[PDB]
RNA sequence: GCAAGACUGCUAGCCGAGUAGUGUUGGGUCGCGAAAGGCCUUGUGGUACUGCCUGAUAGGGUGCUUGCGAGUGCCCCGGGAGGUCUCGUAGACCGUGCACC
RNA sequence: GCGCAAGACGGACCAGAGCGAAAGCAUUUGCCAAGAAUGUUUUCAUUAAUCAAGAACGAAAGUCGGAGGUUCGAAGACGAUCAGAUACCGUCGUAGUUCCGACCAUAAACGAUGCCGACCGGCGAUGCGGCGGCGUUAUUCCCAUGACCCGCCGGGCAGCUUCCGGGAAACCAAAGUCUUUGGGUUCCGGGGGGAGUAUGGUUGCAAAGCUGAAACUUAAAGGAAUUUGGCGAAGGGCACCACC
């Protein structure tokens, strides 16, 4: 089932079998790349950018209207951050958990979920280090929150 | 017990027969759903077949628990 | 007590099972002629048939078990 | 039972069961076209609009996010479109 | 061996329940294991309600009731004949006996 | 609090209910709702209004449970808060 | 523009008029709902009921007759005849113990 | 009967209901933080339930320093009971039972059943979220909403039945897919005592936890289940050698 939860779960997206640009869509690839660039100038994470372009522009998904995906074209444009959004959200959650934690000393399950989430970011950081994303001299401890958020 | 004269006292009642056939009534109460069931199979709307007025706004399965 | 209450007399309808420590008194359903609708269950000692009538002193208490 | 024609099912069982255990993978969602009665243009929105949506020109709000589908503003016409 | 499907209680996904003291006894029996009695009774018994009725200032005055809940330990339940024992296949019966009196 | 001779003058001090009625109101397979506000009148009278609430099974309901969600209970309780704030 | 079908609100002649006033959870184009003053076919037939409150001859809550159950009945007014309504039966507890082997 | 003060606890509502890794969790309100499941034509693209070293949490009782000590209550005192009670019973009753922090890591911590994944019957209800579909209600007209009803989907606590199949049988939708043996992966048991004992190491203020023998003795110790048997166990039937 889950990785730190004992509950089985079946809730995920299922892409259709059809691989074609829809006929009712009258939008090419260069212009949709232009509003991806504009929403990148807005400065948001690629997941909510993708769901809002699908939501408010009626496109099925980007990967069939252009040749590649959005993280590829942001790292081609160079505006994409070096730190991935998964570790960004998870270390923001860790900062919030510790910021709740030091005021309330008698909080055991918050500490338990804290230990679970540095275990999670360590297991993700090993994969991004062996995939040549993070530098090999990068380290994490509980006292590094001002340098990376 | 077992009978060999086939119990004449109601055997003669079996020989007694109503003049009506007890199924060939002047009209037959037919719901629209079984009407459109029989309509697709072999026979459409007949003279003996009538449409039940919908009194089905209240449901079934009286409460038990 | 200390109340002058009149004597009401009653007529039997059905005989029922008999209670008691040794099993001597019989529960009987019985009813009045001056008010036919109201019927009462009373404890009676002795052999009772159907068709007779019974003399009763109190119409206030209710029959119960062996104690 | 034991004998079911798994190759060519009747349509009611793959509109009956869950999407992930169908014979072929097909989602249960779709794209929707909605317009305002006070406006003129027709925008294209998802079935699960997931956020607040506003048309260009700032005329009105089309629909609100809800954990199921989107709850549309009243009076707006809609047509089930397919590709 | 195992006697019942459950263990004389109703603990399925908890592992711990609040105990409540018995009435006749003083045992710290849990809520799901103990037998609970909710009796419906009037203020007085049945052979005096008429004697109350002619002794009342009011006319057609309704007699109030008492609504109490009794918590019974299993030893106090078997000692007071509240619940009896059954056979092997007779224990496969969840429904209560019919209330006739 | 006021006597002069062969008379005693009374005043409202509190309202209660019989134990038998409130014991008749509590039953299983229903949700009990409690709501109390400390309120003040136009004069210097400080009150405390206790109220109870018991759900109603529908006449065509087949469910024996007939419960309600927690936030529905919170909304009903807040409605009781604003009602007994308004009327006193 | 042409085609005839199917259903419904309201009224029992129509305007006034669904103006006022009332309330609801959220709204709407809105429910309830007469009158003053009037003008004219000068004002539709059959059909059963009806415990109490709320809110409609609906809905909701709640009774009486004999303990129970099934029938029967429970709007207002005026006359007559009656006076013990009919049918079948659990409606059971209700002072009671218990050392030491 | 009228008030004041202190401490403890949140009954009835309260279920073979919910949540949590487990211990465990119930007066209202506010603040902070986390999470399951549902939905997704959103993002990353193999990032994995598997785990000695190591680490967190952990019922009650036990220890240490502080104010509080209502009620209950180990040892102790008294009186009955008994042939004999420093036992069952009754009245007081210290430490504790209550809070903050510092400890220990033991339970029948038991579903007496490790974790993940797949497959193999049906039925009726429950909780969450979503979905479709007559009708009633927040009074009468129109829409979304809450309430109710009829169906579907996924997850969860659960129930009934059986020649699916298994087992020694109790019984099992897992305790099945096992000689017609092999999905992956930790811990752990070779008759019964001796004995979780001695020694050693280990941690602990203490109480003590973990690791953990040998000599010698025994042919039994044990698990399921059937029939009179015995209850200071329940229920029923009969008897003028029992009663009324």
């Amino acid at each position: 089932g889950r990785m730190h939860a004992p509950g089985k779960g079946l809730s995920q997206s299922a892409l259709p079998y059809r691989r074609s640009v829809p006929t009712w869509l009258k939008l090419t690839s260069d212009d949709v790349k232009e509003q991806i660039y504009k929403l990148a100038k807005k400065g948001l994470t690629p997941s909510q950018i993708g769901v809002i372009l699908r939501d408010s522009h009626g496109v099925a998904q980007v990967r069939f209207v252009t040749g590649n995906k959005i993280l590829r074209i942001l790292k081609s444009k160079g505006l994409a951050p070096d730190l991935p959004e998964d570790l960004y959200h998870l270390i923001k959650k860790a900062v919030a958990v510790r910021k709740h934690l030091e005021r309330n000393r008698k909080d055991k399950d918050a500490k338990f979920r804290l230990i679970l989430i540095e275990s999670r970011i360590h297991r993700l950081a090993r994969y991004y280090k062996t995939k040549r994303v993070l530098p090999p001299n990068w380290k994490y401890e509980s006292s590094t929150a001002s340098a990376l958020v | 017990i077992s009978i060999k004269l086939q119990e004449e006292e109601r055997e003669r009642r079996d020989n007694y027969v109503p003049e009506v056939s007890a199924l060939d009534q002047e009209i037959i109460e037919v719901d629209p759903d079984t009407k459109e069931m029989l309509k697709l199979l072999d026979f459409g709307s007949l003279s003996n077949l009538q449409v039940t007025q919908p009194t089905v706004g209240m449901n079934f399965k009286t409460p038990r628990g | 007590t200390s109340r002058v209450q009149p004597i009401k007399l009653a007529r039997v309808t059905k005989v029922l099972g008999r209670t008691g420590s040794q099993g001597q008194c019989t529960q009987v359903r019985v009813e009045f002629m001056d008010d036919t609708s109201r019927s009462i269950i009373r404890n009676v000692k002795g052999p009772v048939r159907e068709g007779d009538v019974l003399t009763l002193l109190e119409s206030e208490r209710e029959a119960r078990r062996l104690r | 039972p034991l004998a079911k024609d798994l190759l060519h099912p009747s349509p009611e069982e793959e509109k009956r069961k869950h999407k992930k255990k169908r014979l072929v993978q097909s989602p249960n969602s779709y794209f929707m076209d909605v317009k305002c009665p006070g406006c003129y243009k027709i925008t294209t929105v998802f079935s699960h609009a997931q956020t607040v949506v506003l048309c260009v020109g700032c005329s009105t709000v089309l629909c609100q996010p809800t954990g199921g589908k989107a709850r549309l503003t009243e009076g707006c016409s809609f047509r089930r479109k397919q590709h | 061996t195992k006697k019942r499907r459950n263990n004389g209680r109703a603990k399925k996904g908890r592992g711990h329940v609040q105990p409540i003291r018995c009435t006749n006894c003083a045992r710290c029996v849990p809520k799901d294991k103990a037998i609970k009695k909710f009796v419906i009774r009037n203020i007085v018994e049945a052979a005096a309600v008429r004697d109350i009725s002619e002794a009342s200032v009011f006319d057609a005055y309704v007699l109030p009731k008492l609504y109490v809940k009794l918590h019974y330990c299993v030893s106090c339940a078997i000692h007071s004949k509240v619940v009896r024992n059954r056979s092997r296949e007779a224990r496969k019966d969840r429904t209560p006996p019919p209330r006739f009196r | 609090e006021d006597v002069q001779g062969k008379n005693c003058l009374t005043n409202f001090h509190g309202m209660d209910l019989t134990r038998d009625k409130m014991c008749s109101m509590v039953k299983k397979w229903q949700t009990m709702i409690e709501a109390h506000v400390d309120v003040k009148t136009t004069d210097g009278y400080l009150l405390r209004l206790f109220c109870v609430g018991f759900t109603k099974k529908r006449n065509n309901q087949i469910r024996k449970t007939s419960y309600a969600q927690h936030q529905q209970v919170r909304q009903i309780r807040k409605k009781m808060m604003e009602i007994m704030t308004r009327e006193v």
